[PDB]
């Protein structure tokens, strides 16, 4: 009747909204509910940890084949053999004692999980009753565990989130020496102060232990003040730890990157190298199309090799396929996005809480220096222009110097490779952190600063534009709802000015500026766009610049080298197929087409009407539903961004391919 | 004197006084090497006397 | 209420409808198509003169270029050049290209002329100093009085006829040029180019006795001869487009065929150097000097400095190559110009919407889609053909896919490998396989799904029964959105319409690429080492060697991309303009917006307390319609300038059926 329709597209329309994938938005959940979840997700990354122990099984101690190769496992396969659990042993016999001790710490983290997931339940429906005794604890004032809980923390459960940060470092500390103690007695490994071996990690856990302990006794004494993150914690203090994490996520990607080249970390990630990968999904043995099994010995249609009966999957050195560095650019990549990732959320958030206090007046109600700088309408303005300016002058300098490096390349214009940047190094006093310093090293340093400024540029945006801008302050208009996608075409268009898109294109910039450290620890030559091509003098560059290594190709031929083996593979090339469709379909929901697809979906449901009743008969009374510019912008991120990470993946657990031989000019 | 070390050591430390987002300017410039700070510290402390 | 049209119209003052058929008449377009057929011609004779090789007077003449090395097969055909490996064959070649071009220099000057002197209702000739009525005038004189009886044509409708006339005539003329200039005199034998100077005459004979009737019987469409600018521009242009598809298809199977082998398939047996391709490259030491190899020896001893190495036309076969440039640009200008002249006529129809004068109209073109219940049955139909079409061979290409790589322990013996076109059907291709049904198949599910957005823009170029229904109306047709009401509105006007139609056929006249340049779009993986993707051609018994599958095909055929430093320049250019288009596309433009703003602010005051005086200059952002128009074009480029390298690196399609690896 052309209502009963109306109240079917006003139930998408991006008003407040319940929002399905706000459920556990921190706004309905209280302190408790959040150490709840938090107990019980631990559980469940207990269960995910021991089935992945699980899948590390190649023997069975009971006696069976084992599990192939998975990088899930693969991942952490190195820290197994580091902590003992583990070993890159070449017999049976030691192998029967990895996959005993891996099975046992399955099980162990089966049942720490789920008194752990039981423990998060219970904190989660506020059911802090002990079943032994009866009683219940008080969540608010609750001595800790005992006698220990007196001598330290005299009663008195930390009240407020300042007040929980001494609380919390004491845990952290009884982690630590926990941590300690486990290395000690189970896991051998006595704690001596060598820094180069697995006891240093003990001997470094006592040491944060005890730094950690006296850190909480002074922050229990002493709670220090950031003041606001007291009252919003579940927004505020929640995206403020959630950026901290992000940082420490990204340093902890790059002590990876450096730890595990190191010689100390030879014996569990150089030592991947000497060993044969039976990875699932990777080329396995073919066999004609007349084959009739009878094993033992094939009759009919002879498969690739007589050996690795039927459809065996084959072996694959880790010296062509550097599954060293491979699972060492896998770990440094995944904790460099999730810390980028997080980093991001962390503004998101904090800008939602932002425009929270800044619609109900409690913005200017804030004392804390973090806020009272930025609540000046200039000072944003200023910090948000030379963060511009900055990010503008870095990546116009090298992204010229990468488009003259490819022109020099490929003589464009008559140019020569020696008319290139093959000169432009790192300094001297800036050389120590790179091996074989080059062009390549000092692009890459330049191409992370542009990026990181092009990603801060929107994150800036989130931080001081939650609200109101400069724009929109001299428009008669304001921000109000963090999720809204636009006004209109009013002025030409307001399309994506909330602090959601502005993560989105925050995302959608660090893609650039992240990506390019997969090229980098794959070693692909970002100093130019065609590297090692044989079209003019791409194949001088290790000559004309006195390279000590051979990096794979340039920006552009990075998809043509290594995607040797990409399509070599059934499983990376499904990978490829599904990251590209993934990622295709993200432009259904970025291109401005929304109202485009809601017609259209306005006539396919008459037409399903229509054709219910020509045909079929019955009602038809369901429509079809289009994502608003909001969910299609949510959607078209999580496609996008998936879709380029799912074959950035690609190009990190396809092999190295990195040689140390520099090929000889073209002359 | 006691300035002119803590802007050769910690440039952002020594300028205090200019700005919310001048102080944020001079320590990204200490962030990249530790030249482009201590310059821009230098600048804009003899800016004020000169 | 005429002022209300005219007070709720969009800017049309935009810098791209400066030329607008609404804002010309007659004498205007014809005086701009006139100067624009001059600026061809002069087109044609720069290119004629990038044809040479010999410079008659004695000299290397220019290297193989696209531009050229495109007409050469029709030059040659023509005889005024020749596939010829001696010096003194091609001294006469290029002297008749030089003629021939400093003859399309002076014609081209003559038309260029008259295109001005059109342009600018001047029509006095100079010499006698009479004047000329273009609404009555007599053609050429006892011509103009032998037929069309001293009166000329007052509407289109009656210049059809005229027009039909001047066709035969065009037609006519040409078959003297051949007869006389080029030989070839005029033989209905249909295996030579003697039968092009025969047809020549009878289409003359044809069109001049049509013509004859459309003057005494002129045909009625009533409608386009009103708003003559637009409407009739664009039925005419939507009908140019379908006839240069099939121009396309008619180039496609005729320049295979054996009796245009002495002017296609010789291209295979000439070597060619093209612009920019691998040169002599040299060390680093060179000296040249006058003994030339002083200090660090070329590639090559011979090719002296930077010569342009040759490339083969067998292994490179240019032949095909060719054939496939030809044949895809014509088939991309006619699909881009249907989508053009779908768009002009839904301009025009919002138009006469606005303006109430859509229930005036008579002819069937317009009354049979205006029902609002019609139009949702014809649109509801085209999708629902465009659904079950694209699902099946979809999924089919999937499945082909999948049992190529072994996903979920699939063979290749499962696949699609039986699904050939019926033999009814077979006669339309060579070797017919799964590759040619799922051509088949995808091209119908991009047509129709194109087709979805051009019946959108011819029916709901005003409203539609979605907007009806609410309180909305369409009224710009370049709008872009009503904001974020109901959800969103964005992207529902003609032009936007038109822009998803192009972005849709991108996928579908793609389909055309890679079949042209046979690239098994059968599956997404072929030749590739994985599974399976090599034992297509022993399971599926094809008699060709196609280069590879669908993702595949980025890897082979870029072999040769890569090694040349041109191809590599277009790849990545087109690649960036292809994604900088995202930045207009996606729903960003509030964030352009309130990010130039700043720009601005940052602008000023760097240059206040830092700089000196104002910096009134602002930072434009293009609003969501010009977003959304540099956008399509920016990808439409970027993925065209691309399927170039596609087309024009080699065909690499041999027939050669890769025995199975078993
Ligand atoms: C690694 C250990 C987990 C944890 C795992 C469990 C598990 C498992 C259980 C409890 C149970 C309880 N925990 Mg506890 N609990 C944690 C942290 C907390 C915190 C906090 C940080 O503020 C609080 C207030 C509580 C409070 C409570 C009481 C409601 C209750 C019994 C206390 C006890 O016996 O002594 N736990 C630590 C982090 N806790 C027990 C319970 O609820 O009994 C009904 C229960 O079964
Ligand atoms: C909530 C308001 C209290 C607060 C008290 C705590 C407590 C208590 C804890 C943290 C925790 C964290 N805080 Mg806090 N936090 C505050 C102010 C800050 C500031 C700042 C002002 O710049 C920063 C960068 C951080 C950052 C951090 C991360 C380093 C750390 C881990 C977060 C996570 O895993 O979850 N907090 C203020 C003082 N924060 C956790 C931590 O790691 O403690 C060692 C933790 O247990
Ligand atoms: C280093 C660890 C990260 C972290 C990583 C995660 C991850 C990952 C998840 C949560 C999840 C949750 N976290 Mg946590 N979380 C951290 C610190 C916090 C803080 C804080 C400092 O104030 C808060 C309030 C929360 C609150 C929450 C709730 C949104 C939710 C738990 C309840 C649930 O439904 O299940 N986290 C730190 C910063 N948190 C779960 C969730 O649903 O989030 C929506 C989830 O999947
Ligand atoms: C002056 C000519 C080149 C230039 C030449 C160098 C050189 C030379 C070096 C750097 C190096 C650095 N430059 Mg630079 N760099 C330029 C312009 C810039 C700009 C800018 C806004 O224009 C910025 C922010 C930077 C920033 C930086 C960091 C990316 C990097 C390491 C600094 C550090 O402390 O750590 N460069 C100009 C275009 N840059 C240092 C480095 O380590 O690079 C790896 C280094 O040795
Ligand atoms: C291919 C030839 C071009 C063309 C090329 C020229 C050129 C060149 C000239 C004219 C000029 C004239 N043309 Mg004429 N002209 C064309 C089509 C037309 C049409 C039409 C389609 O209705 C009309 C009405 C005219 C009419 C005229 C008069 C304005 C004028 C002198 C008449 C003449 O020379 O005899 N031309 C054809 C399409 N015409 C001449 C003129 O205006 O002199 C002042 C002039 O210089
Ligand atoms: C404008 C109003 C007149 C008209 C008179 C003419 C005349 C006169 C001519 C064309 C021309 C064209 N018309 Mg018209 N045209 C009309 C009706 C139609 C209809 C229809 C009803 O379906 C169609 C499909 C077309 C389509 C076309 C193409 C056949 C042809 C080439 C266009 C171009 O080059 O410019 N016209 C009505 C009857 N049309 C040109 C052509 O080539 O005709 C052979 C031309 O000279
Ligand atoms: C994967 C590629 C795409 C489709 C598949 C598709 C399908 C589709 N689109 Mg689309 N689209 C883009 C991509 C795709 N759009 C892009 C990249 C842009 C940006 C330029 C874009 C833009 C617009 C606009 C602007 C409009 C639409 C529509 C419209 C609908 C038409 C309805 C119809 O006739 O049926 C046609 C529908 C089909 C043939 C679907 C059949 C399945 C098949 C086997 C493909 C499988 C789907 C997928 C690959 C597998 C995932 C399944 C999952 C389980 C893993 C129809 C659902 C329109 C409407 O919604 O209404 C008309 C509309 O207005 N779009
Ligand atoms: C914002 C301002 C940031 C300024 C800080 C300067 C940036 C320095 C980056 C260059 C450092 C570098 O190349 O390391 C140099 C080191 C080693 O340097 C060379 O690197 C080579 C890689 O091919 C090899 O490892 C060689 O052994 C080694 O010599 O590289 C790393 O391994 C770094 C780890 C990956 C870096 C991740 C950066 C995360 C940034 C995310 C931003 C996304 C947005
Ligand atoms: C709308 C409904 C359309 C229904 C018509 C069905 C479409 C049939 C197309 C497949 C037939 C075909 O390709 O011919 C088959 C013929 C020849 O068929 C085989 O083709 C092989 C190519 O690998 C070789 O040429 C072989 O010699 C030949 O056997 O192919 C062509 O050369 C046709 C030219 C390309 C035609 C493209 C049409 C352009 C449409 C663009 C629209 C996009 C929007
Ligand atoms: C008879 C008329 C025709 C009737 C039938 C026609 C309709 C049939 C259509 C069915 C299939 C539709 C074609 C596809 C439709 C299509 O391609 O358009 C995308 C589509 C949005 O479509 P709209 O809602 O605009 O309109 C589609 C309409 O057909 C009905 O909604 O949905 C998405 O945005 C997908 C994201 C869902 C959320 C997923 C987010 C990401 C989750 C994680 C996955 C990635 C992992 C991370 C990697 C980065
Ligand atoms: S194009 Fe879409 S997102 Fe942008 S202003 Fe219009 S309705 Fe809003
Ligand atoms: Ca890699
Ligand atoms: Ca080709």
């Amino acid at each position: 009747d052309a209502a009963k329709m109306r109240r079917f597209l006003f139930q998408r329309t991006e008003t407040r909204s319940t929002k399905w994938y706000q459920i556990f938005d921190t706004e309905k959940l209280d302190d408790e509910q959040v150490v709840g979840g938090h107990l019980a997700l631990l559980g469940v990354l207990g269960f995910i940890m021991g089935i992945y122990y699980i899948s590390g099984i190649q023997v069975f101690p009971w006696g069976a084949p084992g599990f192939h190769d998975n990088w899930f496992y693969l991942t952490i396969k190195p820290r197994m053999v580091s902590l003992g659990i583990d070993t890159y042993s070449t017999k049976t016999a030691d192998l029967e004692a990895a996959g005993a001790r891996l099975l046992g710490w399955a099980a162990f983290h089966f049942l720490v999980g789920s008194v752990l997931i039981f423990g998060g339940w219970r904190h989660w429906t506020h059911n802090l009753t002990n079943p032994f005794t009866g009683r219940c604890g008080n969540f608010r004032d609750f001595r800790f565990l005992g006698k220990f809980g007196d001598v330290v923390f005299n009663g008195t459960s930390a009240k407020s989130y300042k007040e929980a940060l001494g609380p919390h470092a004491v845990y952290m500390s009884l982690l630590f020496l926990g941590w300690g103690i486990v290395m000690w007695a189970i896991l051998g490994f006595a704690p001596i102060p060598d820094f180069q071996t697995i006891n240093s990690e003990t001997f470094m856990s006592f040491v944060f232990a005890v730094i950690f302990f006296a850190l909480g006794i002074y922050w229990w004494n002493n709670p220090p003040n950031a003041a606001i993150h007291l009252n919003d914690d579940m927004k505020a203090a929640f995206s403020v730890h959630l950026t901290a994490i992000g940082y420490i996520n990204i340093a902890l990607g790059c002590i990876a990157f450096v730890a595990f080249q190191q010689p100390s970390f030879a014996p569990y990630y150089k030592e991947l190298d000497k060993l044969v990968f039976y990875l699932y999904g990777e080329p396995f043995n073919r066999v004609s199309f007349n084959f009739v099994e009878q094993g033992g010995k094939v009759i009919s249609g002879a498969k690739e090799f007589a050996d690795f009966p039927a459809y065996a999957i084959l072996p694959k050195s880790g010296e062509a396929f550097g599954m060293a560095r491979v699972v060492t650019n896998l770990i440094v990549f995944n904790h460099i996005i999730c810390g980028v990732l997080y980093v991001f959320a962390g503004v998101y958030h904090g800008g939602q809480y932002l425009l929270k206090i800044q619609l109900n007046g409690m913005y200017n109600q804030i004392k804390s220096i973090w806020i009272t700088k930025g609540r000046d309408q200039e000072v944003q303005v200023k910090i948000l222009g030379t963060v511009m300016a900055l990010c503008f002058a870095t990546m116009l300098s090298v992204y010229a110097v990468i488009v003259w490096n490819t022109i020099c390349e490929l003589n464009i214009f008559g140019t020569n490779i020696t008319m290139s940047f093959y000169w432009l190094k790192p300094l001297p006093i800036f050389q120590w952190m790179f091996a074989d310093p080059s062009i390549n090293d000092w692009v890459m340093a330049h191409v992370i600063t542009a990026g990181s400024l092009f990603s801060l540029i929107a994150l800036v945006r989130i931080a001081f534009f939650a609200h109101t801008s400069p724009l929109w302050d001299d428009l008669g208009l304001k921000k109000n709802s963090y999720s809204f996608p636009c006004l209109g075409p009013v002025y030409g268009g307001t399309c994506g000015v909330s602090i959601q898109d502005q993560l989105w294109f925050a995302m959608l910039w660090g893609i650039k500026g992240l990506s390019a450290v997969c090229w980098y620890i794959d070693g692909a030559w970002i100093a130019s766009m065609m590297y090692g091509v044989p079209a003019a003098d791409a194949k001088a560059w290790d000559s004309i610049a006195h390279l000590h290594h051979h990096y794979t190709s340039g920006i552009f031929y990075y998809f043509w080298t290594e995607t040797v083996t990409i399509f070599s593979s059934s499983h990376l090339s499904t990978i490829l197929m599904i990251g590209h469709l993934v990622w295709f379909i993200s432009f259904a929901v970025w291109f401005e087409d929304r109202g485009s697809r809601l017609e259209g979906a306005d006539i396919q449901t008459r037409t399903i009407r229509w054709l219910g009743k020509k045909f079929l008969n019955r009602d038809v009374n369901f429509r079809f539903p289009v994502l608003t510019i909001s969910d299609s912008k949510l959607a078209g991120t999580f496609l996008y961004f998936g879709g380029t990470f799912m074959l950035v993946f690609l190009f990190l657990a396809n092999g190295f391919y990195q040689t140390n031989s520099p090929l000889p000019p073209p002359v | 004197i006691r300035r002119l070390i803590l802007a050769f050591i910690l440039p952002p430390a020594a300028v205090m006084n200019k700005e919310a987002g001048t102080i944020m300017l001079t320590g990204i410039l200490t962030l990249w090497g530790w030249i482009p700070g201590v310059v821009a510290a230098l600048i804009m402390i003899s800016k004020e006397q000169s």
